[PDB]
């Protein structure tokens, strides 16, 4: 490494609309209703699950709940959307391909 | 085939041969004359 | 073009005058022995290739021709498994009653009073009751005859004799270049298109064309005498449509897209065949068929000779990230280059790939009466564990073998390889730190809970009564795939296992598989078993990242892989090998495995095993898991002192050889403590004493006796002790399990 | 009847669309690979292979996206015979 | 000087040589409201010295120890200081011979 | 490819630390200088009150949730705070032998922060500053567990 003397402070190449375009490239095919949910979506039984278990704020969801469910399949999706948005993104600036 | 047969005096050959020898030999004079416990005959 | 076939024409003359001549293949061992550790010597370097000559070319030659003799080997064991299973055996009477007869495949010659250990196991029938689960497999095939096993041995042995043909000639004959080893993009494609793709498709076509039609007859009562022979449903199409109608359709639905029409032999049912307890084979024919498209596909990736595919070593050079630096440069030549490496990675996945089938094949038993035979079950279980934990040393030590030899910092510079050598202290360290975070927050729960148990405090101890350590994510995966024929998978009848929830398969009222509650008790034994894998990944990875050098020893590569040690200085440097690295995770493996066969014994024998006499289950030991696994005292008391009754009451009984085994490893393992507590010094001056006395008396022999190495010494015991607790364990197991199951 | 079915048209229309995706420079090639970045670049075909065609393409490449175009057209076919659509 | 062109040795800079550095210090006087920093400052002035520190824990924790097993223990509700409650095992020596 | 983040520490190769994320990014390194334990100017007595009041505090909890005690209504409390009142008496007792240990040889080179300018040691790493850190640590931890058990008796919330 005959750069990086002093560890840069902007190690994360931080673009705000990385986020955004991870979120809504993930949280708008979620809110696409299909066959297997019912007609319903994941984001859309995701939030009905977040809202049936604020109805009763501190009894946390239930191992038979459902919710756990849908918050690790979104968030697999969104968390794998988003850091390959940063990847792709930091990539295209940066060579890499 | 003077080098097999020098093959087959090696120690492991002549070893395992020799020893199947010997085991065939006691479990055949155990088949024949079962249960020695004692020199009786 | 780039990709072909290239060998030297009889470049190995066939002779004999190398095996008169110990040691040839050594320039060290060429000058005959003087002392005994040439003996020894000769053993542990006769396949030590790349440390006969350094050339890559003879050495693949070599490896290639050896992997000819192995699979020959293999082929001559596996003829004889089917050999035994057509003439000593009692399989076409366990066909017919499967769930009474016990499988057993070998008969013991009556000669100085063994003729005991042929046991009555049913179907007129004197022989060792196996547990290989040969009869299962065999009926999952559809053999149905002694006949078919007899060819199928003969056919065994003639492919044998065609490997090791092929060894002799791919060696002596046609043996390949360098060049033609190094295309490992072909050699991918070719062994998943055709080595797991063609396989699967094959092994495909049997099950639609053999195994599926005869065990569905089987399953309906047919006496196997009465069922068709293979040929018979291959010839005629109208048998087999009035077995699985789609077949009077024909192959017109495949080429047609019109695959629906096959669900009547392509399913996707899941969970287990009421009759046999075992997989339906439909919806393993299915499976086959998929992962043979699979296989397939994946084979036509690489590219070899054509524009088409891709160059591995673009995607490698082409995969690095900020925080890797040159990433992944330079890998396609440690791959193409080192054979160790190959090794190591192969050997971590196929040992991996043995836990993961050991788990797979209790949970969803493939063959049929295989769930219920319940010493087959755990014989398999125990047996593939183990070899999978073998594989993984065994993967460690050619990693470090890999370092120490092959390894070239030239062509690794800012690399992966180079920056996780780079930063290995902190790797160890926190590797270290969690090995001991895991050991306390494991097996301290089990002395917590001994010591509240002995001061009469159950109410402060670590069970589901008192402090409930609940594991609550495998429970809810357990939820999650029971509900998955509901939501996630509803093209599929039931869940892939009932051990993930639901109701029990009764096969001759014994339970072939039920439900599996995890509770506190298995939160702490899985928590122990990552420990214990953690441990023994802390060795052999710090023997891996610290072959070449350390802060204690800079120069440890030009030492060696395998030394015994630098010397008594720097306070003393045994075992800084990696040699000595594999050597103690050999014993970290033992101790993992050792608990995670414990605990499959247990859990089955408790929560699983067992008859349904009425309605009800009654399990083997009672249902003892939950509440006396939370204890070191309930493990030696309720499952190692109460389940060896049946191995130390088996004299004079068919089982009295388990009994003889257990005594016997016990006297192996206790044994291998010779060499391992002890050194070469005391020895080698025991030895010369002892060689006075044969100077003495005329009688010194000319090679002189030696003590063994250091590094002989430890691999003789740990040899012994691997061999001492696995075999009475084995015993243990088996003399168990054979009676109660 | 198959031929004018709703599979058969699929099929075709898949496997013709491959062959002309990459007969005309919009799909990989026998000829052209592509860079870690999709961008079609010209190859070494670790051989050499000779075609009378205006572009190179090869029975290799009609076979590539013969294939490529059946599965494809297998995906297609029955996935709108799983949804229904078909 | 010491970063100059990868001269990572100086004779004259022998703390950036061995790596002496405070990765994370801040010599910054001003962390607590004075008020409080005068409270805790006397609060501690008594057993600011070693010996006077080793004497206060002493004397706490021989108290502490005298006071649990005098007062604590029995406080606590241990079941040492209870007693057995029961016979006990008094007559149940062996299961052949039951000794007292 | 460009813009690696792992490097050496302050530049020096051979030193033998690799700043990276864990260690050097700024949210982390500011909320680890801002830890009473890397404020070197400020007195050793009050950073040791600081570090004592958190650790007496937190060392509370397992004493009362999960101790022998702990299934008794109002004794679970009490209990646990005592014990966490012997356990901090136990720690004071460390740190100061520890400080009669350690601080005897002075060491003789100096310190840098990683920018180039010395700074001067801290007071603490002396048989004066551990000394009165020591009795910070006590008065603090004797105080954060008395305030635990006070936590226990006022919190709304508290189960
Ligand atoms: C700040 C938010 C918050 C608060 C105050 C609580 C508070 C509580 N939770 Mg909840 N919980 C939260 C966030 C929160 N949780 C989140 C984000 C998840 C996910 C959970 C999942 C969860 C479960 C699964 C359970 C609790 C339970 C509890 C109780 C004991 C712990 C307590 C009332 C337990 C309970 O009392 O029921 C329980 O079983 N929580
Ligand atoms: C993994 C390979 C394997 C193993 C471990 C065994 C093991 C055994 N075989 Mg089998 N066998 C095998 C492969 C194997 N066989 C194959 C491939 C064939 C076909 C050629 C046979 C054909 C065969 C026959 C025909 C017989 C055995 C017999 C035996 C037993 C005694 C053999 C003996 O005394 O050797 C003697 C060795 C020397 C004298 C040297 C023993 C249990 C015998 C048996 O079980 O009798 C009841 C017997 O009669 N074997
Ligand atoms: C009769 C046929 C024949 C002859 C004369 C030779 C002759 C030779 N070979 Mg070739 N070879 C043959 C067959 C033959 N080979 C076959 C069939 C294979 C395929 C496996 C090979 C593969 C091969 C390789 C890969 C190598 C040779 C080498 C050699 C040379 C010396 C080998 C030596 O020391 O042998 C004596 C060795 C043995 C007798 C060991 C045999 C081990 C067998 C294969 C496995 C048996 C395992 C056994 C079941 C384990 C039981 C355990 C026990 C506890 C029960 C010599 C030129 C070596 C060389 O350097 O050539 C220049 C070399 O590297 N050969
Ligand atoms: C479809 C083609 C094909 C197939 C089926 C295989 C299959 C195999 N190869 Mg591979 N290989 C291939 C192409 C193929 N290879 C190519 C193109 C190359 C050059 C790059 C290599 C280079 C290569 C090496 C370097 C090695 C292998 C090895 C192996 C064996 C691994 C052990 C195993 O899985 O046991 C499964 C066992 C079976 C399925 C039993 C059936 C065995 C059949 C008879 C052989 C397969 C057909 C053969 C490849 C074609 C020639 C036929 C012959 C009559 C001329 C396995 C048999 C390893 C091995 O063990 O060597 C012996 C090994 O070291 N292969
Ligand atoms: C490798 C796997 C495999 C194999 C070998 C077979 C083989 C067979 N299947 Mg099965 N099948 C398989 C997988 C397999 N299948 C799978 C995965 C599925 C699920 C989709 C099916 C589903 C299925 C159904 C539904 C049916 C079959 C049928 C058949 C038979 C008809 C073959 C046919 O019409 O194709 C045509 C094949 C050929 C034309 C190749 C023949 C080429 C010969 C050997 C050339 C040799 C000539 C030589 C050079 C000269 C002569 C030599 C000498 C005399 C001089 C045949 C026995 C049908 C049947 O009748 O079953 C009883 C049937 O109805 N199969
Ligand atoms: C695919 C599997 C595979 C392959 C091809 C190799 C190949 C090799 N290994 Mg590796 N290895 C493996 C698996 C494998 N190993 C596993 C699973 C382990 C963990 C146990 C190891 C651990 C290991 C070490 C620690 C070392 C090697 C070494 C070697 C090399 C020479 C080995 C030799 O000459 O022994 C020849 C064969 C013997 C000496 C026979 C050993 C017999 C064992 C000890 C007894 C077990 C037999 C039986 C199961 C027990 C019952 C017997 C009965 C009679 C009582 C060679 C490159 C050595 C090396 O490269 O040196 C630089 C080396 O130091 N390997
Ligand atoms: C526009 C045309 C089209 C349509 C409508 C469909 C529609 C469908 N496809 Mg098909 N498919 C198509 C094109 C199409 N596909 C093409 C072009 C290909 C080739 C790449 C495939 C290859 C393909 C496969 C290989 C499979 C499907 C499957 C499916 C079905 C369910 C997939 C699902 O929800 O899994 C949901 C899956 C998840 C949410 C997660 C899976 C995670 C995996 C298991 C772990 C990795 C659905 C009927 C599946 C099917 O037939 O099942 C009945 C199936 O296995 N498709
Ligand atoms: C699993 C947790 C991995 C954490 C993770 O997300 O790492 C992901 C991170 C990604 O690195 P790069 O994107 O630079 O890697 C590019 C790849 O092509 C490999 O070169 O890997 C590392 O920084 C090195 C490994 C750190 C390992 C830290 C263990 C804690
Ligand atoms: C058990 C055993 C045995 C036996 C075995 C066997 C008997 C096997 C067989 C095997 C086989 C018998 C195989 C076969 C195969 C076949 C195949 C693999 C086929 C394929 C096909 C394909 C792939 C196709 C393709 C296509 C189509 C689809 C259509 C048209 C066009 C084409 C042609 C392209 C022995 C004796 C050795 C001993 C050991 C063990
Ligand atoms: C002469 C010429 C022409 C025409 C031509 C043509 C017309 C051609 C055609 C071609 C074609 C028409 C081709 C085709 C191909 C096909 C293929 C190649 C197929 C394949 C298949 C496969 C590969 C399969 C696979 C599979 C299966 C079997 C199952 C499922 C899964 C999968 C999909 C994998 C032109 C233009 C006029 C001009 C001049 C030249
Ligand atoms: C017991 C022991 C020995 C002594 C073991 C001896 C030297 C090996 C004995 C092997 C056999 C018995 C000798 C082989 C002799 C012939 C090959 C056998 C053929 C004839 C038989 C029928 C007698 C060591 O040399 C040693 C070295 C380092 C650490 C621990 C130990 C250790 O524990």
């Amino acid at each position: 490494e005959a750069s990086n003397k002093s560890f840069p402070r902007d190690w994360v190449k931080t673009d705000p609309l990385v986020p955004v375009l991870g979120f809504a490239g993930w949280t708008i095919p979620a809110n696409i209703g299909v066959s297997a949910f019912g007609g319903q979506s994941l984001f859309g039984l995701f939030t009905q699950s977040i809202g049936e278990n604020l109805a009763h704020f501190p009894t946390g969801p239930a191992l038979d709940d459902k919710f756990w469910l849908y918050l690790i399949t979104y968030h697999l999706g969104l968390f794998l959307t988003i850091t390959l948005g940063q990847i792709g993104v930091q990539g295209r600036k940066q060579g890499y391909w | 085939m003077k080098d097999f047969t020098t093959y087959l005096s090696t120690a492991p050959v002549i070893a395992t041969i020799w020893f199947t020898f010997t085991a065939g030999l006691l479990i055949e004079i155990n088949r024949y004359f079962p249960d020695p416990l004692v020199f009786s005959f | 073009k780039k990709v072909k076939i290239a060998v030297d024409r009889n470049p190995v003359e066939t002779s004999f005058e190398k095996w008169a001549k110990p040691g040839h293949f050594s320039r060290t061992l060429s000058k005959g022995p003087n002392t005994t550790t040439w003996i020894w010597n000769l053993h542990a370097d006769a396949h030590d290739f790349d440390s006969h000559t350094s050339d890559l070319e003879e050495i693949s030659r070599k490896v290639f021709s050896a992997h000819f003799g192995q699979l020959g080997i293999i082929f001559i064991w596996l003829s004889g498994m089917y050999f035994h299973g057509a003439r000593f055996s009692n399989y076409e009477a366990w066909l017919s009653d499967p769930t009474h007869i016990k499988p057993s495949a070998q008969v013991v010659w009556p000669i100085v009073g063994q003729e005991i250990l042929n046991g009555d196991v049913g179907g007129g029938f004197q022989g060792i009751q196996i547990t290989s689960g040969f009869f299962q497999l065999w009926r999952a095939s559809g053999i149905t005859s002694e006949l078919q096993l007899y060819t199928t041995a003969i056919g065994g042995l003639v492919m044998a004799a065609a490997m090791f043909f092929a060894g002799w000639f791919h060696y002596h004959k046609a043996a390949p270049k360098l060049e033609w080893f190094q295309n490992v993009e072909s050699m991918l494609n070719h062994h998943l298109g055709g080595l797991l793709g063609l396989g699967s498709l094959a092994w495909a076509g049997h099950q639609i064309h053999v195994s599926l039609p005869v065990n569905k007859l089987l399953d309906a009562g047919v006496d196997p005498k009465e069922i068709p022979l293979p040929h018979d449903l291959l010839l005629n199409r109208a048998i087999m449509a009035d077995l699985y109608p789609s077949f009077a359709k024909g192959i017109a639905p495949f080429f047609t897209l019109n695959w629906s029409e096959y669900s009547d032999f392509l399913t996707f049912k899941g969970g287990l065949n009421p009759v046999t307890g075992g997989l339906w084979l439909s919806d393993t024919a299915h499976h086959h068929v998929a992962i043979a498209v699979l296989f397939l596909v994946a084979g036509h990736m690489y590219r070899t000779n054509w524009g088409i595919g891709h160059s591995m070593k673009e995607i490698l050079e082409a995969h690095r990230g900020p925080f890797t630096g040159e990433g992944h440069v330079g890998l396609y030549e440690i791959l193409t280059t080192s054979w160790h490496a190959q090794l190591a990675i192969n050997l971590a996945l196929f040992g991996s790939l043995s836990i993961i089938v050991a788990h797979h094949m209790y949970a969803m038993p493939p063959y049929p009466y295989l769930a219920t035979d319940y010493g087959t079950q755990l014989s398999l279980f125990t047996h593939h564990t183990w070899i999978g934990g073998f594989c993984i040393v065994g993967a460690g030590a050619h990693a470090a073998i890999f370092m120490v030899r092959d390894y070239d910092p030239t062509n690794n510079y800012n690399n992966l390889l180079d920056r996780v050598i780079r930063h290995r202290d902190a790797i160890i360290s926190h590797l270290n730190w969690v090995c001991i975070f895991l050991g306390f927050h494991s097996f301290g729960l089990y002395i917590h809970n001994d010591t509240m148990s002995a001061l009469g405090r159950p109410q402060d101890m670590f069970s589901d009564t008192a402090i409930q350590l609940q594991p609550v994510f495998a429970q809810w995966i357990q939820n999650t795939h029971f509900l998955a024929p509901q939501l996630t998978a509803p093209n599929a009848l039931a869940a892939t296992s009932l051990t993930w929830g639901g109701d029990l398969v009764a096969v001759g009222g014994k339970v072939a598989m039920m439900p599996i509650s995890l509770g506190t008790s298995d939160f702490m034994v899985h928590h122990i078993h990552a420990f214990t894998i953690h441990v023994t990944v802390l060795i052999l990875l710090k023997g891996v990242l610290f072959a070449r050098s350390s802060r204690l020893i800079p120069d440890k590569a030009n030492l060696g892989f395998r030394f015994p040690c630098d010397g008594p200085g720097r306070g003393g440097t045994c075992q800084v090998s990696a040699w000595d690295h594999v050597f103690l995770g050999l014993f970290w493996m033992y101790n993992s495995l050792s608990i995670v066969i414990f605990h499959f014994s247990w859990k089955m024998q408790s929560d699983v095993w067992g008859t349904v006499t009425a309605s009800g289950v009654s399990h083997i030991t009672g249902g003892n898991f939950a509440q006396s696994a939370n204890t070191i005292n309930g493990w030696l008391r309720d499952f190692l002192w109460a389940q060896s009754s049946q191995v130390i009451q088996s004299y004079g009984s068919a089982l009295s050889a388990y009994g003889l085994i257990f005594l016997g490893a016990h006297f192996v393992w206790a044994f291998s403590l010779m060499f391992l507590f002890s050194g070469r010094g005391y020895w080698q001056e025991l030895i010369e004493s002892i060689v006075w006395a044969h100077n003495k008396l005329k009688v010194a022999p000319a090679i002189q006796p030696r003590a063994l190495s250091i590094t002989q010494g430890r691999a003789v015991g740990v040899a012994h002790y691997l061999l001492g607790g696995i075999a009475t364990t084995w015993s243990f197991f088996l003399a168990r399990i054979i009676s109660v199951g | 009847g198959f031929i004018g079915s709703s599979t058969n048209l699929i099929m075709v229309a898949s496997t013709t669309a491959t062959l002309a995706a990459a007969r005309f420079g919009l799909a990989p090639t026998v000829k052209k690979n592509t860079t870690a970045g999709l961008k079609l670049v010209d190859s070494k075909n670790s051989a050499g292979v000779i075609s009378n065609d205006p572009a190179g393409f090869t029975i290799v490449d009609v076979l590539a996206m013969g294939a490529a175009g059946h599965g494809l057209g297998v995906g297609i076919v029955l996935g709108l015979k799983g949804i229904g659509a078909l | 000087k010491y970063g100059e062109n990868s001269r990572y040795f100086d004779l004259q800079d022998m703390e950036n040589t061995t790596g002496s550095w405070d990765m994370y210090g801040v010599d910054e006087k001003k962390r607590y409201p004075d008020n409080q920093a005068k409270f805790f400052t006397q609060a501690t002035d008594i057993i600011s010295r070693r010996e006077s520190l080793r004497a206060l824990v002493a004397l706490s924790g021989i108290a502490a120890i005298v006071t649990y097993g005098l007062k604590g223990a029995k406080d606590a509700d241990l079941p040492i200081t209870k007693g057995p409650q029961t016979t006990g095992e008094n007559g149940k020596g062996g299961s052949v011979r039951s000794r007292l | 490819k460009k813009a690696q983040v792992i490097s050496p520490v302050n530049g020096d190769p051979f030193v033998g630390m690799l700043e990276t994320p864990v260690t050097s990014a700024p949210i982390v390194a500011t909320y680890l200088s801002n830890l009473p334990a890397y404020r070197t100017g400020v007195a050793p007595v009050l950073r040791g009150v600081e570090i004592g009041l958190a650790h007496g505090f937190l060392l509370a909890g397992p004493f009362i949730k999960l101790g022998p005690l702990r299934n008794v209504p109002e004794t679970a409390e009490i209990a646990g705070s005592l014990s966490a009142a012997g356990l901090v008496l136990i720690l004071a007792l460390c740190l100061s032998i520890y400080g009669s240990a350690q601080f005897q040889s002075t060491p003789s080179i100096g310190v840098k922060t990683l920018s180039g300018r010395s700074v001067a040691r801290d007071p603490l790493f002396s048989a004066d500053g551990w000394s009165e850190f020591a009795a910070g640590f006590l008065v603090g931890g004797e105080a954060g567990v008395a305030w635990a058990y006070v936590c226990t008796q006022i919190l709304p919330y508290y189960s």
